[PDB]
């Protein structure tokens, strides 16, 4: 399709709305032009959402207990207010980790004050004291405390900051109180952003004045890999084989001891700048640590982030990134060789939150494959001004869509495959366009580096060529 | 590294000597851990009864709670009914977390919608969000009807629903004759099936509390149904399969479970069957109100009685064998419908099942949990199958729902050992299953981690789970499954008898050392 | 010793210290067993691809047979017709296996007499038992109808079935216009199917052969359903539904459903439902003949369409998705209704289950065994799930069925690591899953010794058993289960994909070591 | 059997592979003939065993010449010599064979002994060709005698000659009992804390050298009297053994068996009885008080008696008048009429029943089926 029939295509869709809607949803649609580099001129993003036009986004709550706290495993996270958010969000994202869930890991498990409506009234303060107490009784080999704040805290006028002063003093124990009230901001962008700040007030700084880690130049951090289905892990295996040590890992499978020891490496590698630059930004100008935005999505762009880093060191590190591609090429090549033809000019259509969306294009691309939508939930425009230049022109992008939106997009633009949520999911596969979760690699993955390559080209071949998708019609209709 | 004719996924990929050499690296340089021998001291621990003592005097410290808040099951009602909207006035968090809730359980589209109230609306209220909202979804979604719930936000700013669609209607945002029925369903009360009660109580109010003039209880010869919330479209379909056997008219109100099984055909439908404003409006003229899940269709029950003026029988949830007997029998009564030779065939086959199953079953020990109705329900089945409830877990149960449990349970000598649980959690179950150890568990997919639990301490300790309940997310299809009247009771008597038979057989296996009671013939 | 609290059956009361040291020194002193480092090098010797070679050369020896022998199947036809004692000429014993396989397998009581031949009659012929054995249970059974087939040892000595019944009849034993269809069923041909073909077409001949003349095609408007040897009641059950959806007037010739699901309701039921004599008289009336499992229908077959004139058309097993719309389009064709909207639902749900299920079903392998039209339908159905069967058992198949599903294979992309075995036994596959490993098998209850075997070799090696076929003796109910249609297409892959998502729970249980892989949501 | 009416009775090669000879685990049995014989008894019968099934024994399993036509038209000699090859090569650990035969082996002229004697010459294996032809004989009975024949001809002498066998004064062979549920394990226990040394058990559990060692006993004690009354007295007239029938179904009767066995030996085996009844009544005790109260006074419907007794159940000896609360003497045209049938081994699901240990699960059992809701719940409340 061309440009102008994309836009016309974007007109058409939005001809539905009233008049207020569709004036502001016009701002957050556009076809891509490579060649700009200021997304602002093109798209507007990290704003409201419409109301009533079943948008996809996720809440602060999500971005910080979900997202950021969550995954720290050594860590008690206690979802504080009433009990349905803790509930919903439990296990429900694939952040892996290695530990004694109930013992000395706490990931899958859902803590909660539970809040009735006497909590309510009278305010819940008491009861976080108690409950700490509780945490402290019954779970004797955590490392820390996280009070996630739900909705109703900062409307009941809490303090849970004193409390975590008071009962963290007492008790000798990170209390790290984070106000993530669901109704802050406009999505999980601003959960990030206070997720970050949590950390760095509370727990980043505690070993500033300890010298006793024996650090090495090549002392790296992982930085906003949050290990779905391993994804970190799989990252980890490239860097440690490269000669890099790696620290810290923020924040899948991570704990809060390497988060403390995390100032004191050479390297801060970024993968999801977007939930992870405000931490990246305030460690680079506390403690004067470089950090970089790396890809280890496909081969190809894993190979060009290992050179990266390994530039940023010396020619051991450098000739041991070389061997360590060498090692490597040949199983990818394998990967491509079987899985190619089978993907070779297949049109994808993408939407999740905030780094994906143009982060696996790359591998895409390595398997034959052409991204002609893309779109974020709740990315700012300095991730869309990344985006253009990923993107193929005259292509779609669409900031925080509708449900409506996205499903007469996909009628009109037909892509063989969509990568989203599980919210997109079941009604993408409906209308017989093959889906992959794009948030939990479909419980599988995972999909970072050269292992995880293997596993993203299995996937793509076995759902965008699977015999179900020829049988959506009855042979008598 | 990965081999292109058999690629690893993350198990088995994890446990290979390079991955597993990273991770021990990682964990003696930077985790700090505990030694293991600590954490095995901590776990034997949490293992034990001192553990289960403090873990029960807790107080304040919730811990893997087995229910979920009202607006999930405002939701779930909403969408029973025919082109209905869900819409949760307050915060979208809340909306994306129910609807994956209800996309992971069912693996079905969910439709639901939010006002999007932020930190603007906390303090100047969410009236703005409220017009604007219902203009969008009306012009967007084009539903007959939108069914407004809250989230916790809108509850503790004090959003007045009424007032707030009135100014809708009156400014324009809806047409003054659009069905906007709505319920506050506050997060801080009660549970999902809180929600679901107020819900529906909202929009049988919206549909009949003014027009109660013109209404005569029984001129429409049906009985209306009011199933609650119920996430097994099974349960659904055997009532009406029932009901439509004796021959007696009847309604189903809040009826979700085309909406939740669309055909894969190429054509997304966004709505699909579902009960009708129109037999919402004539409701009040059926012969009366028959209420399939009493315990949390309470508000439901005191609308339906004060206002429709209908007899609403005291009847249990239709599980097992006595209570779909009293369920039969009091539909017959009301209908003066017979009940036809088909049930009574079907009822004898489920006799018949349990006869040939009882050895296996009877004396079997299981901790259970779910909501109030269903739990009273597998209770009393289990107790006609001879097998001991032991732990009964009901996170939201009150001390009434408990006092007629605990009745049930000294009406069979079955129930000598059963204690009830009210307000307890499942770690609560946890060190419960660990100290009086079962032979299963019946719960939903929480429980698995309980099992886990229970392995780590031995083979000999393992508590199996059986997944009956809500929600079920690491099995599929089994939401389509069935656990009211003869057929559900007859696939909950299949999936125990084959759990216990499964188990057995496992325990069994081993080659020269247990293999001689591995029996072909069970 | 028993503590009275916490009594222990076999497992694990002989596991008990005093047990296990009596064994042994029962082992050690008197059994003179082969010492168990010799034990355990032939066991590993036997799961070897030189081991699989000598166990594929054999001609003369077999090992765990996956076949029964004619006269099963001949019961199992006769019962499904009305008030119909199936009666073995030949052999008690033979009627005493016979009830006790099919009363394992229904848990269900089973009608059956034999007339007790002994050497008297090895010498002398069956037919004074005939004489007698028709008259006494005549009398004593009251059926409407007897059908006669024989055990091997009346087939050897070649008693004349036709002469021994038309001198019964003659002389008095029995009335002369009493139904006696008869058919021989020899042991060493064929298999248990074949018999059940042999029955069929000796009853079809029986009622329609001398009354030919008053017959025309189509005049009854309705299609005769013919379904084999088949065990799950829910295929007599859903083709019936199927067809009274579609409208289509029909007639299930062998219908067995009733007799083998009777209610427990205080009173025993010798006879319930079943095909009715007016029924097959009128069977050359109905339009055409469909045959559910051709592959060992092909007697019937020959029959039906040279004596009926039927056209009989040539349809695979309506089992998964294709077949199921082969079925249903050919019906609609013969009887000019259309397909109704419930059915197309009910495809676009099974459609809609797949898509939800494929990313764990793809390139899982199986290996399968059963009958052949079953198994074929079993790959088929996999096929269309991405699924790869490796291993294709039947030991009653032949060439000609071999090479059908030989094309089915070759007409799938997955079907290309499929090999097709015709008569090999269960000791062949158990070395065929040790050599060239699946991921689970799927057939019997046979199956599990099977499992067990992979067991011994390690966890890694456990190919494990879904049980799909005929007997299962080891669970309970599956026999209600359904395999034919959507609904049956439904079941099994509900149970295909829940039986990998069960082994992959217990592959990822283990604390610490592989529950970074136990999702809560799969 | 009267012809024309239904009897669960069996045939004799259901007698004698499926009682006598099947059981035996370090023997391969042949189901000589069609497949069906060998089909619907496998795995049939719960003769529990300890072994590896397919390495070194073989119960589970069904081997079979699979007859097909051209074997019944030409014979089966030229096969059942093939398959004693086959079974040679892939199965080297078995202890010898046995050959039972179907029905067609008895009617097409087939000559079994020759085969076995020139193959176990070959082979130097004992290969015992049973003529068990299921025509033969009314049921299992004469089965039983067969196989017993069998038994005593091919296998039983093999010792004869050798003197190798350390004896002692407590050797004692328990013969018949087929270790239904690990009955047989049960009584064995027993008999070994009463001092006594078991050096043969067959069929049960059974070992082809321990039906060679049973003629190195000092007594012979005989559970089923019926199965195997021939080669008892067999042994009593050839190697002077005596043998005595014991019952240890119930405490009643187990203590009144093991005083009877023990009056057979010397005063230091009386003296060990003596400790293990009083080891043992506590626990029979418990059982006793936990479960006769919720059996006393119901009546069973028929070796036989004890146990029952031991519960306070009625034992009596038309179905509608009696009013039986279960039948001991056709299970499923029994439970639809809604009366439970059991008998006195757990044939079907459980055990064992014998010995002290085996009454505990005995009394669970009964109160288990008698007292379940299930049979309860036969009539409709409508109806
Ligand atoms: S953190 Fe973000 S929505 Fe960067 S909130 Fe979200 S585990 Fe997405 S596109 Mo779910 S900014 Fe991570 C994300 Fe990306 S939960 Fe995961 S997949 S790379
Ligand atoms: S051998 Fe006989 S039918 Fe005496 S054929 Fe039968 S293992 Fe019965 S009453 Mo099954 S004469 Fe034994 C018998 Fe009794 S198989 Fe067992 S229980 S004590
Ligand atoms: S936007 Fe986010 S998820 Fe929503 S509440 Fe707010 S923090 Fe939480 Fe919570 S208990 Fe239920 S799900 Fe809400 S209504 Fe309150
Ligand atoms: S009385 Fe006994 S069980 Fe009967 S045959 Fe004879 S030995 Fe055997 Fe065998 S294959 Fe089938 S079941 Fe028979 S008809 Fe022949
Ligand atoms: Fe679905
Ligand atoms: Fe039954």
């Amino acid at each position: 399709m061309s440009r102008e029939e994309v836009e016309s295509l974007i007109q058409e869709v939005l001809e539905v709305y009233p008049e207020k809607a569709r004036k502001d949803r016009n701002k957050h649609l556009a076809v891509n032009d490579p060649a700009v580099t200021q997304s602002k001129k093109c798209i507007i993003s990290n704003k409201k959402s419409q109301p009533g036009l079943m948008t996809i986004r996720g809440c602060a709550y999500a971005g910080s207990k979900g997202v950021v706290w969550g995954p720290i495993k050594d860590m008690i996270h206690i979802s504080h207010g009433p009990v349905g958010c803790g509930q919903y969000s439990r296990a429900g994202r694939r952040n892996y980790y290695i530990g004694t869930t109930g013992v000395n890991a706490f990931v899958t498990m859902n803590f909660t004050s539970d809040f009735q409506e006497k909590d309510i009234v009278f305010g819940g303060d008491k009861k976080l004291a108690k409950l700490i107490d509780e945490v402290e009784t019954l779970f004797p080999l955590n490392k820390g405390i996280s009070v996630q704040s739900e909705c109703p805290i900062g409307l009941i006028g809490d303090d849970i900051e004193s409390v975590s002063k008071v009962k963290g003093a007492e008790l000798s124990k990170t209390i790290v109180p984070v106000r993530c009230e669901g109704f802050r901001g406009v999505s999980q962008s601003l959960g990030h952003h206070i997720a970050n700040d949590a950390v760095r007030d509370w727990v980043l700084g505690k070993r500033d004045e300890d010298t006793t880690f024996a650090s090495t130049p090549y002392d790296v951090a992982i930085i906003g890999d949050y290990n779905i289905g391993g994804d970190a892990w799989s990252s980890r295996i490239l860097l440690e084989e490269m000669g890099l040590r790696c620290v810290a890992q923020w924040s899948g499978d991570g704990s809060i001891s390497e988060i403390e020891l995390t100032p004191k490496v050479k390297l801060n590698l970024v993968h999801c700048y977007r939930s992870m630059n405000y931490i990246s930004r305030h460690m680079e100008e506390k403690y004067g640590i470089p950090w970089m935005e790396y890809n280890f999505f496909g081969p190809t762009k894993t190979i060009e982030s290992l050179r990266a880093i390994a530039a940023k060191f010396d020619e051991s590190i450098q000739k041991k990134c070389e061997e360590v591609i060498a090692k490597y090429k040949p199983e990818w090549e394998a990967v491509v060789a079987k899985y190619r033809p089978r993907l070779e000019g297949k049109r994808v259509m993408l939407y999740i939150g905030g780094l994906r969306p143009r982060h696996v294009i790359g591998a895409y691309e390595d398997l034959g494959m052409e991204v002609v939508g893309t779109g974020y939930e709740f990315a700012h425009n300095d991730d869309y001004d990344r985006t253009m230049k990923e993107m193929g022109d005259s292509t779609l992008l669409y900031d925080d869509v509708t449900g409506y939106e996205f499903e007469e997009f996909v009628k009109r633009i037909k892509p063989d495959l969509i990568g989203s949520g599980i919210k997109e999911k079941f009604i993408f596969q409906k209308m017989g366009i093959p889906f992959r979760e794009m948030h939990s690699w479909d419980y599988s993955g995972p999909y970072h580096g050269f292992d995880g390559f293997a596993i993203f080209a299995r996937d793509m071949d076995m759902t965008l060529n699977n015999p179900c998708w020829k049988k959506l019609q009855a042979p008598w209709e | 590294s990965q081999q292109v004719d058999k690629i690893k996924a993350s198990y088995p990929l994890f446990l290979d000597q390079d991955y597993k050499d990273m991770l021990a690296k990682k964990r003696d340089g930077f985790e700090e851990k505990y030694p293991q021998d600590k954490i095995d001291e901590v776990f034997q621990w949490t293992t034990t009864k001192e553990y289960q003592e403090l873990n029960f005097q807790r107080e304040a410290l919730t811990v893997n709670p087995a229910k979920a808040c009202q607006p999930l099951g405002a939701v779930l009602c909403a969408l029973g009914f025919e082109k209905t909207m869900p819409y949760v006035h307050g915060s979208q968090g809340c909306v994306a977390y129910f609807r994956s809730y209800f996309n992971r359980h069912f693996r079905e589209p969910v439709s639901c919608v939010s006002d999007s109230m932020t930190e603007d609306a906390a303090v100047f209220g969410g009236q703005q969000n409220m017009k604007d909202g219902l203009q969008n979804c009306k012009a967007t979604y084009k539903p007959d009807m939108i069914a407004v719930s809250t989230t916790c936000m809108a509850e503790v700013i004090g959003d007045d629903l009424n007032a707030f669609i009135n100014n809708s209607k009156k400014e324009g945002f809806i047409p003054d004759e659009f069905p906007v029925p709505f319920a506050h369903t506050p997060s801080f009360v009660g549970s999902h099936v809180t929600g679901w009660d107020n819900m529906f109580e909202g929009i049988a109010r919206y549909f009949t509390l003014k027009s109660m003039d013109d209404k005569v209880v029984g001129s429409n010869k049906k009985i209306n149904i009011v199933p609650g919330f119920e996430t097994y479209l099974g349960n659904f379909r055997v009532i009406k399969r029932m009901l439509s056997e004796m021959g007696v008219g009847y309604s189903l109100l809040s009826d979700p479970e085309e909406v939740l099984d669309t055909p894969a055909d190429g054509q997304f439908r966004m709505y699909a069957g579902g009960t009708t404003q129109e037999e919402m409006k004539d409701a009040p003229n059926a012969l009366n109100t028959v209420l399939l899940q009493p315990w949390h269709l309470e508000k439901t029950k005191k609308f339906v009685e004060g206002t429709w003026k209908h007899e609403v029988p005291k009847l249990n949830i239709p599980m097992g064998l006595d209570w779909t007997d009293e369920f039969l029998m009091k539909v017959s009564e009301i209908s003066g419908q017979p009940i036809p030779a088909s049930l009574t065939k079907e009822r004898g086959r489920l006799v018949d099942m349990m006869t040939d199953s009882h050895t296996w079953l009877h004396g079997k020990r299981f901790a259970l949990w779910g909501d109030p109705d269903f739990v009273m329900g597998l209770v009393k089945f289990l107790l006609e199958l001879g097998c001991e409830p032991v732990h009964i877990l009901c996170h939201n149960g009150n001390k009434r729902w408990k006092k007629a449990v605990d009745a049930i349970l000294a009406a069979s000598p079955y129930g000598k050992n059963a204690t009830v649980y009210i307000g307890k959690d499942l770690w609560h179950l946890r060190s419960l299953v660990f100290t009086d150890k079962p032979d299963f568990m019946i719960g939903n997919s929480y429980g698995k981690f309980i099992q886990r639990d229970t392995l780590h301490k031995g083979k000999e300790f393992e508590v199996p789970l059986i997944r009956i309940g809500f929600p079920i997310f690491d099995r599929h299809h089994l939401h389509r499954s069935t656990t009211l009247g003869y057929e559900g009771a007859m696939q909950i008597l299949t999936t125990l008898v084959n759990s216990i038979l499964e188990r057995l057989d496992e325990e069994t296996r081993g080659m020269q050392a247990t293999d001689y009671n591995h029996d072909l013939v069970r």
